[PDB]
């Protein structure tokens, strides 16, 4: 539901309540740290994207109505020779319609709400996903006779056991150098989203993009308007 | 100067340019040096050298001994070239966007706002060499102040002809034309104007005696005709 | 190995430590003489359970061995004798004889030591105490440091907080953008004015330095029984070849392409020719002269390329490239170089060097 | 029901003459598309020591003939972290007056 | 505008010389010129009344 459910390890180290699954993992030295932003900071930027595109100068005294920053975007592609006000209405009148339609969605195809569901869906469950399978590894013995140290080194002279631990050893060692190499590669996916992300916000939102086809799919763009969103941005362009 | 004295914060710093240079220099170092060292491992086996194994055992079961450290051996090169990938696959990406960045801030000034080099007007940037790269130093324009005007929309001359700017970029305010994105105040002209078949209540209200006050280069054909 | 701050350093096996958060573990009990805890079903009628509570104990639980400290909770499970998490790990167990629940948790705790100007400035763990000032109380974790003060200058970011270097904590502050104007037909606005003109710097890696691993040598290490064994698996060695080459081919094509220079602009590059009238760029360019070496002239690398080369370069030149000429002579005991050529390991010359792309931000320029 | 995705027909975009007929769009309609964007990623950080020794004090001893692995595990995933903070959090600029 | 229909009335500074005629360019003269733009001025006509 919310963000702040992010578990604390203060009353991990307590020990006066059975352990849960974040503490049962941070025993096993796997400390999940916070987010960098959280949706406050995040919902706090895409506000501050939105109320933007309609100042109009340096101090709050220069705020415009929309409808003026619309009609600016639209000079910019194209020079309005017939300003009626029912040119403008229709315009309105269509955002108006499309915006609740999203807001029904959210109640097909790639650039259409479904997949963004898809894709924040994806985002929220990838995470834990790595890190249980990480926390499973413990419980396999890598072809020793446990899978507990403590175990073997009872069970077992200290020179053979040397040899079982070392069996798990390299097991354990083999399964956390997988979880670093997909970590490493969901960094590199993230860190291309986000100099995208950066490089929309800034031709997309910030300005009106001359490029075709970069802000949404084909047609003329006007302008885009960014949420906030589980580990990420919600473009609407 | 201040560059130079900072090699002796944060993001599109010199201190995180320098950080990203120490990491590619250490890191192809580190990935030899762990191939290497998993020579040293015996994989559950006798010994980690295989004549050892061979001399020491039958050929039978020394087969099944040399089997851990073909397959441990070859699993830690496999982990090796796997990890080399995702380098080039990174470079790959990185040396695409310095190719873009080359062919489109240093090369030629970049109408897009915000690519060479963060927020600000983009006016030439420069190239340096750097290890396995290029440092390039991005020259933005910062303003200082800000110069508060009324933007007018356009002109109503004799309520009967409506007559306003055509470049999108380009603001009339108060009468000066001038840049949106640097304060050049210019008196207009007539070439900066474009008729309008309808006027609209936001429009500054003239009269044709008046207009030439307001545009210096505007020709009265008629009134020139009266005279 | 004594300063924990030296304790850390062993750790990573080096003498300096770049900036950063290093793991850590707990600091347990320095005398351990740690008390024998065993807890079993009663058998025949007899019970021969004991344990020792809030104490660091070698304990076996219901065949569960470990170290770890018993504290009474205050759960109260119905089912079962003793409870673990879904991997089989002892989480509790139950007093069998009255029912209570004991929690078994490790006796040492992993911790996130801050190594910034070469000292351990503060620690993040999940415990109150420990040997500092203070412990400011962040929502998911202690932080011990020797300055409670607030954090204006994050040295070193990590996740949702930032350091500075004298130890004190506290949160990223949201920095103030430029502020861009948004078009407008009529009211109010700002044109912006009195531009000043600031560099900003980037980074761009743009090639690895190529490695060619022969897998037969690496792995059957020049044995001729194990190159039998290893042809048995087809072509694992054969497209770990395959993938090394074909990334170094098509990163070198690419680079050879890309770096285009023209002489015309190699003229004009020069401190001599360039004339930035008002625009200082001594720093930027290099010298060139006539070199005594072969006759050939060089133009050495800018201030700043000299500054961005040696203060970094761990070798100090990029012609310290080894060469493998000498590494078959076998007349001296071999280097790191060598050691790892003898391995099958064959690191090859980067596909520029830095006179090349020198030349190349020259030509540019 | 299964059948072949069909082939989605395309916005006309008109390509530039110079003469004879053309065709101009007009009365165009605002749609909006929406694109879902990942800035970062939680990060982890993974005692390596207490991982794999599961804090046994003698499989230490044999875990530090392993030299460098262990060390960097660590020293990747913190690095990866750390170079997503600073990323995020020189991008989030926030101008109060436009809030 | 080739993006979107706003006609407009041609004006004199929306055009520009060129040194030679094509065949697929609109035959005029100077008569016809003020209806088709009406931004422009015949000097001569204007000089000589
Ligand atoms: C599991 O729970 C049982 C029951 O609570 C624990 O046994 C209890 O042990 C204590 C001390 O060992 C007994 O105290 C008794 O006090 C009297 C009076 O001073 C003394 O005469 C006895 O010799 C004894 O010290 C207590 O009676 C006993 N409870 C019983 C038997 O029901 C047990 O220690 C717990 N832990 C295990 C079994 O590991
Ligand atoms: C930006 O637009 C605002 C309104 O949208 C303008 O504010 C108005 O400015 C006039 C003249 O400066 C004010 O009239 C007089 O103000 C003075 C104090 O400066 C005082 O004698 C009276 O109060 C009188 O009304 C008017 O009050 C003010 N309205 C406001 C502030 O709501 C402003 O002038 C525009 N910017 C520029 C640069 O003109
Ligand atoms: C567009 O280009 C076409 C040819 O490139 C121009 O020719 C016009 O084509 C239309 C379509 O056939 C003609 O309309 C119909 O013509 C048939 C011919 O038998 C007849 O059934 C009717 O006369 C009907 O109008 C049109 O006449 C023809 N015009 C000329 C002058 O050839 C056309 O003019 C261009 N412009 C437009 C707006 O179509
Ligand atoms: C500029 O002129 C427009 C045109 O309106 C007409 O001309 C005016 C001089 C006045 O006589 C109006 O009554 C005429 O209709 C002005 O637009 C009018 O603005 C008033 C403001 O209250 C409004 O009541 C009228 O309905 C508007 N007329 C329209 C829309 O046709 C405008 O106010 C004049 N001034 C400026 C600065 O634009
Ligand atoms: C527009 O003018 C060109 C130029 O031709 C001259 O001007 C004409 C008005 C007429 O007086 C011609 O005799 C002049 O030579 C016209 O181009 C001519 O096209 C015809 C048709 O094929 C051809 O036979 C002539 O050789 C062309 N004359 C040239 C090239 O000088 C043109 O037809 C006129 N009209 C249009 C609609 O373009
Ligand atoms: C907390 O520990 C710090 C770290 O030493 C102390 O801060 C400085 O300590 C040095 C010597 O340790 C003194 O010479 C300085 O006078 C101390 N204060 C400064 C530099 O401002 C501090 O005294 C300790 N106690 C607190 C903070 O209560
Ligand atoms: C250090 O930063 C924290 C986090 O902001 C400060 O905590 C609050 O700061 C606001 C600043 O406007 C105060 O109004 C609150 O009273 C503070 N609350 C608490 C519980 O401290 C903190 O004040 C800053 N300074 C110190 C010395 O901690
Ligand atoms: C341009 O930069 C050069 C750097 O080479 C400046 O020359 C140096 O200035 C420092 C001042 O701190 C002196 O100590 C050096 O002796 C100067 N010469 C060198 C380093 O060779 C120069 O002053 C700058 N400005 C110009 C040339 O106008
Ligand atoms: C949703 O879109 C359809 C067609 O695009 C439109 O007819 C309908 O009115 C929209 N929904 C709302 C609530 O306006
Ligand atoms: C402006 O010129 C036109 C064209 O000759 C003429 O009809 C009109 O009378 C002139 N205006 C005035 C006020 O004389
Ligand atoms: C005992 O357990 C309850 C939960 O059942 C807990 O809230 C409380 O803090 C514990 N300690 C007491 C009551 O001293
Ligand atoms: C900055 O611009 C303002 C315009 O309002 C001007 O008055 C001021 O002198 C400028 N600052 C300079 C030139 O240093
Ligand atoms: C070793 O030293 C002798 C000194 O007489 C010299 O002749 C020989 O060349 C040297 N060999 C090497 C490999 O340095
Ligand atoms: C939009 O314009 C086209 C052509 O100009 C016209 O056919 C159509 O009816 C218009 N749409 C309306 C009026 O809703
Ligand atoms: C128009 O005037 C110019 C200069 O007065 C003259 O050279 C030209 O011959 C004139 N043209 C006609 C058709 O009268």
């Amino acid at each position: 539901g919310l963000g702040t459910v992010d578990e604390d390890y203060k009353r991990c180290s307590n020990g006066r309540s059975v352990a849960d699954l974040v503490c049962a993992q941070y025993y096993s030295g796997v400390m999940v740290l916070p987010g960098v932003v959280d949706a406050e900071k995040l919902h706090m930027y895409s506000a501050s994207l939105i109320g933007g595109m309609v100042l109009g100068g340096f101090t709050a005294a220069a705020a415009l109505p929309f409808s003026y920053a619309v009609q600016a975007r639209l000079n910019y592609l194209a020079l309005q020779t017939d300003v009626l006000q029912r040119n403008q209405q229709l315009l309105a009148e269509s955002f108006n319609s499309a915006i609740g339609n999203i807001t029904s969605a959210f109640e097909r195809g790639l650039n259409t709400v479904a997949h963004a569901l898809t894709k924040v869906q994806e985002v929220v469950n990838s995470q834990g996903a790595a890190l249980t399978q990480l926390t499973v590894q413990l419980q396999h013995n890598f072809q020793a006779i446990s899978s507990s140290i403590d175990d073997i080194y009872s069970r077992l002279d200290p020179p053979s056991a040397d040899v079982q631990v070392d069996r798990l050893i390299t097991g354990r060692l083999s399964a956390l150098n997988a979880f670093v190499a997909q970590t490493l590669t969901k960094y590199t996916e993230v860190q291309a989203s986000r100099k995208l992300a950066q490089q929309k916000v800034n031709e997309c939102v910030k300005s009106q993009s001359q490029r075709y086809g970069f802000c949404g799919g084909d047609g003329e763009h006007i302008f885009s308007l960014v949420q906030a969103a589980p580990q990420g941005l919600l473009f609407l362009h | 100067g201040n560059i130079t004295s900072a090699f002796e914060r944060g993001l599109n710093t010199v201190a995180h340019a320098l950080t990203k240079v120490q990491e590619v220099v250490n890191s192809q170092g580190a990935a030899l040096t762990q191939l290497t060292v998993q020579l040293q491992h015996n994989f559950q086996a006798i010994s980690s050298s295989i004549d050892d194994i061979y001399s020491r055992l039958d050929p039978p079961s020394a087969d099944v001994q040399v089997d851990r450290l073909i397959t441990g051996r070859l699993s830690a090169l496999n982990a090796f070239v796997a990890q080399t990938l995702t380098k080039y696959t990174e470079v790959q990406a990185s040396r695409k966007l310095a190719q873009q960045k080359v062919n489109e801030c240093v090369k030629s000034q970049s109408q897009r706002y915000g690519f060479c080099g963060g927020d600000g007007e983009h006016i030439f940037s420069l190239v340096q060499a750097a290890p396995q790269g290029l440092l390039f130093l991005h020259t933005v324009l910062v303003p200082s102040d800000f110069v508060d005007v009324i933007a007018i929309a356009g002109l109503c001359v004799n309520d009967e002809i409506a007559l306003t700017l055509r470049e999108p970029g380009l603001v009339l305010f108060t009468y000066f034309v001038s840049s949106r994105r640097m304060f050049e105040p210019r008196k207009p002209t007539v070439s900066d104007f474009v008729q309008i078949e309808s006027c609209v209540v936001t429009y500054v209200n003239l009269t044709r005696d008046q207009l030439p006050d307001v545009i210096p280069d505007y020709i009265d054909v008629n009134k020139t005709r009266d005279e | 190995c004594d300063d924990p701050v030296s304790q850390l350093k062993c750790s990573q096996v080096a003498f300096d430590l770049d900036d950063g958060f290093y793991p850590f573990s707990s600091r347990n009990l320095l005398s351990h003489e740690q008390p024998i805890s065993f807890v079993t079903l009663p058998s025949f009628v007899t019970d021969v359970s004991f344990m020792t509570l809030d104490v660091c104990t070698k304990y076996t639980i219901y065949g569960f061995k470990g170290e770890g400290i018993i504290t009474l909770t205050n759960s109260s499970f119905l089912a079962g004798v003793y409870y673990t998490s879904d991997s089989g790990q002892l989480l509790a167990f139950k007093n069998v004889t009255s029912g209570a629940v004991y929690s078994v948790t490790p006796c040492s705790f992993s911790e996130q030591a801050a190594y910034v100007d070469d000292d351990i400035v503060g620690v993040i763990s999940s415990l109150s105490s420990s040997t500092f000032n203070s412990t400011r109380e962040l929502p998911g974790f202690f932080y011990h440091s020797n300055d409670g003060s607030n954090c204006t200058e994050p040295v070193l970011v990590y996740s949702n907080i930032g350091v500075c270097k004298s130890g004190s904590i506290g949160y990223v502050p949201s920095q103030s953008g430029q502020v861009k104007i948004a078009p407008t037909v009529t009211g109010n606005i700002s044109i912006p004015t009195n531009f000043s003109m600031s560099i900003r710097t980037e980074y761009l890696q743009l090639y690895n330095t190529p490695v060619s691993v022969d897998c037969a040598t690496y792995v059957c290490n020049g044995n001729s029984r194990c190159k039998q064994l290893l042809t048995q698996y087809t072509a694992a060695c054969k497209t770990i070849e395959s993938a090394l080459q074909l990334s170094a081919r098509l990163e070198s094509v690419e680079v050879n392409s890309m770096l285009t220079i023209s002489e015309e602009a190699l003229q004009l590059a020069t401190i001599s020719s360039f004339n930035g009238d008002g625009y200082n760029f001594t720093n930027v360019l290099g010298v060139s002269v006539y070199d005594p070496a072969r006759g050939r002239v060089v133009q050495k690398r800018s201030f700043i390329e000299d500054l961005l080369f040696n203060k970094v370069v761990t070798n100090g030149l990029g012609t310290v490239d080894e060469d493998y000429k000498r590494c078959s002579n076998g007349r001296s005991v071999a280097d790191l170089v060598c050691a790892q050529y003898y391995s099958g390991v064959m690191v090859l010359p980067g596909v520029v060097d830095a006179e090349k792309l020198h030349m190349y931000s020259a030509s540019l320029i």
